[PDB]
This record gives structure tokens, C-alpha cells and sequence, in this order.
């Protein structure tokens, strides 16, 4: 009838832990867990059949509800690879299975030794168009038009077709942290 | 244990399309889903069992076969009035909703043929600032202006693929992110290192397939066909 799932994003840092949240209005027989690459079929990752019921399979840990209308999902230490769309999936005697529209989650690899900066890049052909390159910024990092175009890994680039872009301008009101280096 | 074919499709509307989906598992049911960006699966057609279908919510304009257990074949008619999406099959046991997905398939409907255009490619050399404050050098490429967002990305150096140091986008973007109407372009990182950068005798090719017109595909305009083709860029070492 209704399947609900929580958050409907999350970013983090590899190595945090997270759960995440399916919430229905009506009773399920069971409910099913998978994870989606994107362009690619979801992966069943488990079923629960019975309210209360906790699965562990190795980093990951599912629990049903008791009133088997509430299922959690909590990776433990989060892996780049975890990067994916986990869906929901139930019915409820009804026998009408749906979907969840899932929750996307991003992991962002680890930096020990974060480096921030932003560099403009030539092209090979020199059109002399160029682009921004904002590099090696950690994960407490989050990345004026439909013109200034970006491309959110721990690195992000922007590039425009107008002549007054500047790299100053795609990166800032922006999450450049504090120490970013900014060569001219 | 399911295979879906072809990867991507592209079609003019008014134009029927049969998506294949065959399976070897044995399973009795099959079931067809549309992925949308803002909805998750949505079911099109059950069949739990040989000769049996029942339609999703959504099965408005869709066609459905079920002769054989292997087989569940989707046929996307002109009724269906938004059918470009991700096509995903699925197969379970019998008495069971544990499924098994296909690899999906990218269906783009478009009003015109002419509405296809391949991406343009260009790669960014490595910033000289990058290279003394990191002695790293990360290449970018950038493929834009494509249309259906049917690409895929590679990095050649030296004419064999490397995987190492290389981040792309996972999906193309709209240019137009906003508007229905809007082309796509993609992005790519290759980070070596500064030396390998540095020697001349290193050359790296950004490569695009562009999946577009077959040759079934009639064309008439001055510009070249937009058939499916590779486009390609490349930046060579620099010893600065």
C-alpha cells in the first residue's frame, strides 16, 4: 500500500556506521533488502519472515519489527563498496508486493592525509576552454545556473561555456574547507 | 542466471519494441519493473507461472508473452506515452517474492531521429600547480552534448585500458538538469603519478562508445549519421 524508507540520502564517511529504515502502513509476510548498482539489477541481500527476527550476514544486520511493519538495516564500518541504492521490498496477505523508492548511499573513501585544493586544467587541443578541478578534501566536505555545470570519490569538477567563468567562482558560497589551496 | 539484451535501445516514437528477457533458473515466475528516477521498480506484469499474467499498476500501453518458462518477452506499444525509463526482469520461485534480477535495459523513445547527437570528447591536461603541490597529476575527460545518454567510458594509455586511478561518473547528466529537453555530458578522472605524467613517450586516450542510429536507420541531414560510434581525445605526456 505504502512502503516509506529513511533516509532518502546519506553521505559518509568510510569506516562510519548507519542504519537505514523501511516503514510501512500494513502488516508484511515479509520483507526483502537489496542493493543496486547503478545501470544494474538489485541484489537480494536478505529476507525476514518473522516480527523480531535479526539477521546478521557479516557487516551488514537486519531487524523486522515486532508487528512486522518496520525493518532497519546498519552496516558496520562502511566501505566505498557499500556506495549503492538499498531498496525495500514487502507484501501483506493483500499479496501485492511493493517497492520502496530506496535509500541512496554514497561512501566517500578515506584520506588520512587530506590536501584540499582547486586546480584549472587546460584541454589537450586548446580550444583554451578549461575546468575546475576540486581535489583530496575529506568527507565533511559536501559538493548560479544550469550553465556552470559540476560533476560531484574525493574529488569534484566544474566547467561553463561563457568566458567569465573563473574557478574562484565555480568553487565558493560553496564547501571549500578553510585551508584549501588555490593556486592563481 | 537472466539475461537481458541489448544493454540500450533506442527507438522513434510509434515504433513497437520487444525488450527480451530469458532465464535459466527455472524459475515459474517472471515479473517486468520500469525504474524511474523519482519512484524506485515499479511493476508492469507478473507472471507467476506458464500462460500467466497480471498487470502492475502500471501496465497501461505494455504487452506481455509467457509461452515458455525460460522466456518473458515486454512489448513497449505507442499507448504507453512515457516510456522512456530502465527496464529491469526478475525471476522467483513459485511461492515466493525473493527475485532475481537481469542487468536491465536503458529504453530511450524520441520524437525525432534527428534528435541524436554523439558526444563530443576532450581531455584537460594535468595542472603543472597539482603536479609541484601533490607530485600527482589527475587528467580529465569530459564527453558533452550527447543525446540519448547511451555512453560508455574508458582510459587507454599507452592503447591498453587501465582501471587504476580512474573515477567516472556514474551517470551522465543533464546539461539542462532542470527541463525536460536537455542533452548530456559525462565526466572522468585519471590520477598517476607526476613521472608518469611527465614522460613523453606516454600517450592517454579518453574513449567514449556512443550507443545511437543503426544502419536500419534512415538519414538524410548534411551532418553525419549519428550512429553508434566511438569518439575519442587524448593528451600525451608533457616533460615540463
Amino acid at each position: 500500500q505504502l512502503l516509506e524508507q529513511s533516509p532518502q540520502f546519506l553521505s559518509i564517511q568510510e569506516g562510519e556506521n548507519l542504519t537505514v529504515y523501511c516503514n510501512s502502513s500494513s502488516v508484511f509476510s515479509s520483507l526483502q533488502w537489496y542493493r543496486q548498482e547503478p545501470g544494474e539489477g538489485p541484489v537480494l541481500l536478505v529476507t525476514v519472515v518473522t516480527g523480531g527476527e535479526v539477521k546478521k550476514l557479516k557487516r551488514l544486520t537486519f531487524q523486522f519489527g515486532d508487528a512486522r511493519k518496520d525493518s532497519s538495516l546498519h552496516i558496520t564500518a562502511a566501505q566505498p563498496g557499500d556506495t549503492g541504492l538499498y531498496l525495500c521490498a514487502g507484501a501483506g496477505s493483500q499479496g501485492n508486493l511493493i517497492f520502496g523508492k530506496g535509500t541512496k548511499l554514497s561512501v566517500k573513501p578515506n584520506i588520512q592525509n587530506p590536501d584540499p585544493a582547486v586546480y584549472q586544467l587546460r584541454d589537450s587541443k586548446s580550444s583554451d576552454k578549461s575546468v575546475c578541478l576540486f581535489t583530496d578534501f575529506d568527507s565533511q566536505t559536501n559538493v548560479k545556473d544550469s550553465d556552470v555545470y559540476i560533476t560531484d570519490s574525493n574529488s569534484a569538477v566544474a566547467w561553463s561555456n561563457k568566458s567569465d567563468f573563473a574557478c574562484a567562482n565555480a568553487f565558493n558560497n560553496s564547501i571549500i574547507p578553510e585551508d584549501t589551496f588555490f593556486p592563481s | 542466471g537472466i539475461t537481458q539484451s541489448p544493454k540500450y535501445l533506442f527507438r522513434k516514437e510509434g515504433q513497437n519494441v520487444t525488450l527480451s528477457c530469458e532465464q535459466n533458473l527455472n524459475h515459474d515466475a517472471m515479473y517486468w519493473y520500469r525504474q524511474d528516477p523519482g519512484q524506485g521498480l515499479r511493476l508492469i506484469y507478473y507472471s507467476q507461472i506458464v500462460n500467466d499474467f497480471q498487470k502492475g499498476d502500471i501496465a497501461e500501453g505494455y504487452s506481455v508473452s509467457r509461452e515458455k518458462k525460460e522466456s518473458f518477452p515486454l512489448t513497449v506499444t505507442s499507448a504507453q506515452k512515457n516510456p522512456t525509463a530502465f527496464y529491469l526482469c526478475a525471476s522467483s520461485s513459485r511461492s515466493s517474492y525473493e527475485q532475481y534480477f537481469g542487468p536491465g535495459t536503458r529504453l530511450t523513445v524520441t520524437e525525432d531521429l534527428k534528435n541524436v547527437f554523439p558526444p563530443e570528447v576532450a581531455v584537460f591536461e594535468p595542472s603543472e600547480a597539482e603536479i609541484s603541490h601533490t607530485q600527482k597529476a589527475t587528467l580529465v575527460c569530459l564527453a558533452t552534448g550527447f543525446y540519448p545518454d547511451h555512453v560508455e567510458l574508458s582510459w587507454w594509455v599507452n592503447g591498453k585500458e587501465v582501471h587504476s586511478g580512474v573515477s567516472t561518473d556514474p551517470q551522465p547528466l543533464k546539461e539542462q538538469p532542470a527541463l525536460n529537453d536537455s542533452r548530456y555530458s559525462l565526466s572522468s578522472r585519471l590520477r598517476v603519478s607526476a613521472t608518469f605524467w611527465q614522460n613523453p613517450r606516454n600517450h592517454f586516450r579518453c574513449q567514449v562508445q556512443f550507443y545511437g542510429l543503426s544502419e536500419n536507420d534512415e538519414w538524410t541531414q548534411d551532418r553525419a549519421k549519428p550512429v553508434t560510434q566511438i569518439v575519442s581525445a587524448e593528451a600525451w605526456g608533457r616533460a615540463d
